[PDB]
């Protein structure tokens, strides 16, 4: 299980290696500088997105947004034991933007309001 | 029960992408990347990606374009300190040649003289020097070739042209995938894939019609092309064996120089000591004969049985593409490959010691075939000997015939990107995307 | 051991159409040229069609006596060769054979199938 | 098209005697210094069998009794000794060009 060695494994097995993957995410002078800057901006944007979701402190987190049954016609245990992450990403590639928007809109917008009321008391 | 959206980070998923790769080298002056490069990883790590069938496509590989642009830019940077020869464009009266001569093509070597400028603006100096016929065009009075098309720059005499292996390494967030599958034709799914931080070193070797000093096929000769049905396309052939070639220049040339202006000097060929003889290359006949038989067998698999395969010399085009270019000792040779390709095959043997090929030397060259630019190579003192291994061929379909039992092939060339592809076909570059989602049932308290 | 097996023969009404097939065995079809010939006691042997490989763009050739009424095609994935015919004439009656060119640069019908009868009336 | 003439239409040959069959292409089979004529044998109920290729080379399994001959536009087959096992139709073929053509199918029988 070296870097990306997990890619060959099923999705459940791959969860063992998330830390390993995380470690590797982070004239001539122009090429050097542009490559480094773009790598950083991409890295920071992913963290910002997690911060919006409230999952910035964890590799793995749960949300209260329900799964749409139309997104994939598969059993839960089937997905975790009978598929790789590479295959899974393709099957839901049409729905990724929808899911990301729902996490931002349908849940985190409500929690910030409830917390303000509790803090006010 | 009720499925919910979950979020995972650090997920091992990648997508195809182009990014700049950075050069590294184990390597004092040289025209090559060593000046721009950083130290290598002496033992790059390789991690196999199991159960991965990732598609490769060498013809769409953008690593080729990056390599090509960097090599040209480096070539140009090496010449910026070097001496301009603009004062050299003169009348050049020539007087034929006198020596103990076994000669060459008649008139190949010329004895010429001219009024050259000096350190002071007020004075001129009479000089004489030897030129090759290819360097001089008649207007008797003569003109240095390409004085009417471009400036000529003298290559710096202290800077080596010897190839230096270059390694390419990924930026963070990107990875280089390597296809390990044997007998891969450069396209389609690869059965065995591994990940490396860097590529194996690749030498910037420049040659035409034959590939020199490249990698060898692991088991058998591999034949590949972008479109097998299109006669326009080059067919690349990778050998599973080397063929040794011995090239030499016997003439014992001497070197003389004159100071030009306050800041610069010009080097030229002086009197030749001993007999004047033709430059040549020796290829083992037995080795070459076996090599063609191996290539023919593989051609038959692609073009089927029941075909008569003939080879022939190029029918036309410029010297740059109709002959085999070498760079040995810093001298540039053009060799006539006829006699290597002069054959017809029927019965898995030809229908009919060593093979000696004639060669020509030219001092005015244009390595990248660019308009408006040219370089003058300095002469190398003494006798040159150079031995190398042929590792592949560039062939084109000439006949293309479907209306007969025969086919004819001729040597290709003139596009340098095809040389780069012979090593780069193994590699692909991908971007890592750590974020993803899943249905797993769970809940979070508020 | 190379074997060829013909099928699809039989009596067909003139002006009609039929398809003959040949099954390759013991050799790779994709690496080889294929040919059809026919025989009748009235005429002796006659060549009718040839089909080329992919580098040749699967080009085909026909005898003038059958051209435009016959068509040859192959399926490299199933190891089979087909000869399609239409606008049949009584003149086309005879024994049809699936053949292989054999010796290299010495094109010759080294291998023959059993052949099949075709009758037109 | 190249016309391939073959003769005799038939010949009867007594046992132990040499048979001769001749073929005359309207244009020579020769190319690259090599003849391109083939010879075939056929018996009823069977497909034709190749005996000779390149007008001189015996095929696999072919007995010494068969030999080719000739060059240019004049070729012949010589069979000796004649035996009952050799009773067959014989054909010439010209492989040099598309369309490929066949000979007369000369009948050889015991006299
Ligand atoms: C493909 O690779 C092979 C193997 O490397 C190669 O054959 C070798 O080429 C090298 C480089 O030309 C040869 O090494 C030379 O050895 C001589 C010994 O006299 C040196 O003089 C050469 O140059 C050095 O010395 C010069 C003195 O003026 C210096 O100016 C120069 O900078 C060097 O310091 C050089 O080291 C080696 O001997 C051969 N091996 C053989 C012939 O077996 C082949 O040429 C390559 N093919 C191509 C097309 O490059
Ligand atoms: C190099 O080899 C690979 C295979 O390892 C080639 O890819 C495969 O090529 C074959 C032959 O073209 C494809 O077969 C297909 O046949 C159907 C008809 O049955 C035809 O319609 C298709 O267009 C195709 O020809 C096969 O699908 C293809 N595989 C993939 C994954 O694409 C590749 O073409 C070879 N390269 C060269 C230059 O020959
Ligand atoms: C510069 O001079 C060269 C010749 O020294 C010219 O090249 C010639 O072009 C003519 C016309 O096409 C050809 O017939 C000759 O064979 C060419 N000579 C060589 C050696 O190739 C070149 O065209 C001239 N440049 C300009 C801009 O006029
Ligand atoms: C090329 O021609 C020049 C001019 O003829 C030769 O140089 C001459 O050499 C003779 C004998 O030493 C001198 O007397 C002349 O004065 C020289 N002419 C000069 C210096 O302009 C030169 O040797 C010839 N080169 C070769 C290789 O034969
Ligand atoms: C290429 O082959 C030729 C022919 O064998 C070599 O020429 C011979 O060179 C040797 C050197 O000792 C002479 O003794 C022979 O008499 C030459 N043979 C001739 C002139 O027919 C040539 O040297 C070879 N080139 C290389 C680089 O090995
Ligand atoms: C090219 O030159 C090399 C030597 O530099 C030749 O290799 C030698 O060949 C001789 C026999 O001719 C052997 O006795 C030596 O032992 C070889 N030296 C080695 C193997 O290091 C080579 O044969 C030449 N190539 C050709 C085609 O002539
Ligand atoms: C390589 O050399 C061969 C001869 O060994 C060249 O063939 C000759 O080319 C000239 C060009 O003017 C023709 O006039 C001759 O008729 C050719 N000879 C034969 C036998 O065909 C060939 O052209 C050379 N290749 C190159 C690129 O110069
Ligand atoms: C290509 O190969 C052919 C065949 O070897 C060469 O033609 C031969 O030339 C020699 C010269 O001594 C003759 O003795 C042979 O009889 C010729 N063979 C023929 C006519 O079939 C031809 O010269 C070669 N082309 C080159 C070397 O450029
Ligand atoms: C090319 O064809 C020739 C002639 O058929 C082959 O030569 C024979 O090969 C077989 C199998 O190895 C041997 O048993 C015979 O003794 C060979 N005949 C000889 C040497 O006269 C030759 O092997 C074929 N080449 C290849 C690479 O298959
Ligand atoms: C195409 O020609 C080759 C020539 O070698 C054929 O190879 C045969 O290979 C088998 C072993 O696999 C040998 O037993 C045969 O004797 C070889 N035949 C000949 C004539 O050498 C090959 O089979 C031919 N076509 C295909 C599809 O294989
Ligand atoms: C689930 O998907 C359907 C379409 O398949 C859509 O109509 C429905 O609104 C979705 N439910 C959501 C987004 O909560
Ligand atoms: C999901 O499980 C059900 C039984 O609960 C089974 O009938 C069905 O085939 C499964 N779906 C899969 C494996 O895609
Ligand atoms: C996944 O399910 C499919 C259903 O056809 C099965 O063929 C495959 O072997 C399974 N993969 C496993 C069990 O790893
Ligand atoms: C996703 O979109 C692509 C667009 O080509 C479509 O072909 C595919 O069927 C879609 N997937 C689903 C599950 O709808
Ligand atoms: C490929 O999947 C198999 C199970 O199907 C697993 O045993 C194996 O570890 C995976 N890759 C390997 C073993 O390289
Ligand atoms: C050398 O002399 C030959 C004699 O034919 C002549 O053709 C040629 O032009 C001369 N070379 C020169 C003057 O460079
Ligand atoms: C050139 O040849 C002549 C004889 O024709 C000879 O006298 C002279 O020494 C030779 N020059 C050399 C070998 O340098
Ligand atoms: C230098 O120029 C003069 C101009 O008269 C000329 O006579 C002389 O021959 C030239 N010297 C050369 C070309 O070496
Ligand atoms: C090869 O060129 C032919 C020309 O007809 C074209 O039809 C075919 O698509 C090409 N094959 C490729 C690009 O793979
Ligand atoms: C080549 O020229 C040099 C000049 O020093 C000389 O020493 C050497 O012997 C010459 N080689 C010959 C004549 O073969
Ligand atoms: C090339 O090698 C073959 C044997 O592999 C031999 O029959 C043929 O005569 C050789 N050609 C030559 C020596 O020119
Ligand atoms: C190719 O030539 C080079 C330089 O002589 C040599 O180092 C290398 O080992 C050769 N490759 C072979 C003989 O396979
Ligand atoms: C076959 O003949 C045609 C003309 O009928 C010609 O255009 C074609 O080039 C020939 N062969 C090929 C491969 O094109």
């Amino acid at each position: 299980l070296g870097f990306l060695g997990a890619a060959g494994s099923t999705m459940g097995a791959a969860s063992m290696t998330l830390t390993v993957q995380a470690r590797n995410l982070l004239h001539w002078g122009i090429k050097q500088l542009q490559a480094r800057v773009l790598a950083v901006e991409h890295y920071l944007r992913d963290q910002q997105l997690l911060g919006i979701w409230g999952c910035s402190g964890k590799l793995i987190c749960c949300t209260n947004v329900p799964w749409n049954s139309s997104w994939s016609n598969r059993n839960l245990s089937e997905i975790w034991d009978n598929m790789t992450w590479l295959q899974w990403d393709k099957e839901i590639s049409n729905y990724t933007q929808i899911i990301y928007g729902l996490l931002e809109e349908s849940q985190n917008q409500q929690e910030k309001n409830e917390q303000d009321l509790l803090a006010l008391d | 029960e009720n499925l919910w959206v979950t979020v995972y980070y650090g997920v091992p998923v990648w997508k195809d992408a182009e990014t700049t790769l950075f050069c590294a080298s184990d390597a004092k002056h040289n025209v090559w990347a060593t000046h721009a490069c950083v130290p290598t990883d002496p033992n790059p790590q390789e991690i196999h990606l199991e159960n991965v069938t990732e598609e490769f496509n060498m013809w769409k590989n953008n690593m080729v374009e990056q390599m090509h642009e960097d090599i040209i830019s480096l070539w140009d940077q090496s010449l910026k300190p070097c001496v301009k020869l603009t004062p050299l464009c003169v009348t050049l009266q020539c007087t034929n040649v006198t020596n103990n001569i076994t000669d060459d093509m008649r008139g190949e070597l010329k004895n010429c003289s001219f009024n050259m400028t000096t350190e002071l603006r007020d004075k001129k100096q009479k000089v004489y020097s030897l030129f090759y016929r290819l360097d001089v065009v008649q207007i008797k009075e003569y003109r240095l070739i390409n004085c009417n098309t471009s400036a000529i720059t003298q290559a710096c005499p202290k800077v080596s042209f010897e190839p230096i292996p270059i390694h390419y390494c990924a930026p963070a967030g990107f990875a280089i995938l390597k296809c390990k599958d044997k007998k891969f034709n450069g396209t389609g799914p690869c059965p065995s894939v591994s990940t490396v931080q860097c590529t194996h070193g690749i030498k910037p070797v420049v040659s035409t019609q034959l590939l020199l000093n490249g990698s060898l096929a692991e088991e058998e000769v591999i034949i590949r092309s972008e479109n097998i049905t299109n006669n326009a396309k080059n067919i690349l052939v990778q050998l599973n064996t080397p063929v040794q070639i011995n090239c030499t220049r016997p003439n014992n040339n001497t070197v003389k120089s004159i100071r030009i202006g306050p800041g610069q000097a010009f080097y030229y060929t002086g009197d030749i000591i001993g007999d004047i003889r033709q430059a040549h290359c020796n290829v083992s006949k037995a080795t070459w004969n076996e090599t063609l038989g191996k290539v023919v067998k593989q051609l038959r698999k692609h073009f089927g049985n029941n075909t008569i395969i003939r080879f022939a010399q190029s029918s036309g085009g410029d010297l740059e593409v109709t002959t085999h270019s070498f760079n040995c000792g810093g001298e540039f040779f053009y060799c006539n490959t006829s006699g290597l390709f002069n054959s017809t095959w029927i019965s898995n043997t030809s229908v009919q010691d060593s093979i000696t090929l004639p060669c020509r030397i030219k001092q005015i060259i244009n390595m990248w075939q660019r308009i408006g630019q040219a370089m003058y190579a300095p002469p190398i003192q003494g006798v040159i000997r150079c031995v190398s291994n042929i590792t592949g061929l560039i062939l084109t379909r000439d006949g293309g015939s479907t209306n007969s039992t025969t086919e004819t092939f001729r040597p290709g060339g003139g596009d340098m990107r095809d040389n780069w592809r012979s090593e780069l076909y193994k590699y692909k570059v991908v971007k890592i995307e750590p974020l993803g989602v899943a249905p797993t049932r769970c809940k979070r308290r508020v | 051991e190379v074997k060829l097996e013909e099928s699809g023969g039989g009596l067909v009404q003139a002006g009609g159409s039929m398809k003959l097939s040949c099954v390759a065995s013991g050799f790779s079809l994709s690496n080889y040229w294929m040919n059809w010939v026919r025989q009748s006691p009235e005429k002796g042997l006659e060549w009718v069609a040839e089909i080329r490989l992919k580098p040749q763009n699967y080009a085909t050739h026909y005898a003038e006596s059958v051209k435009g009424r016959f068509s040859i095609s192959r399926d490299d994935s199933r190891s089979t060769v087909y000869l399609q015919m239409n606008n049949l004439r009584a003149e086309d009656t005879g024994i049809y054979y699936c053949t292989r060119p054999g010796y290299y640069g010495h094109y010759a019908m080294d291998y023959w199938g059993q052949g099949t009868s075709v009758t037109v009336s | 098209d190249i016309v391939l003439t073959q003769s005799p239409a038939s010949l009867a040959v007594s046992p132990g005697q040499r048979a001769t069959i001749s073929c005359r292409p309207s244009e020579s089979v020769d190319n690259y210094g090599i003849s391109f004529m083939n010879w075939f044998q056929q018996k009823p109920g069977q497909p034709p069998k190749l005996l000779i290729y390149a007008a001189s080379n015996r095929g696999s399994g072919v007995p010494a009794r068969f030999t080719g001959s000739g060059s240019g536009t004049d070729f012949s087959l010589n069979i000796h000794p004649m035996e009952e096992d050799d009773i067959a139709m014989y054909f010439c073929q010209q492989s040099k060009e598309v369309p490929y053509t066949f000979g007369g199918g000369t009948k050889l029988e015991i006299k």
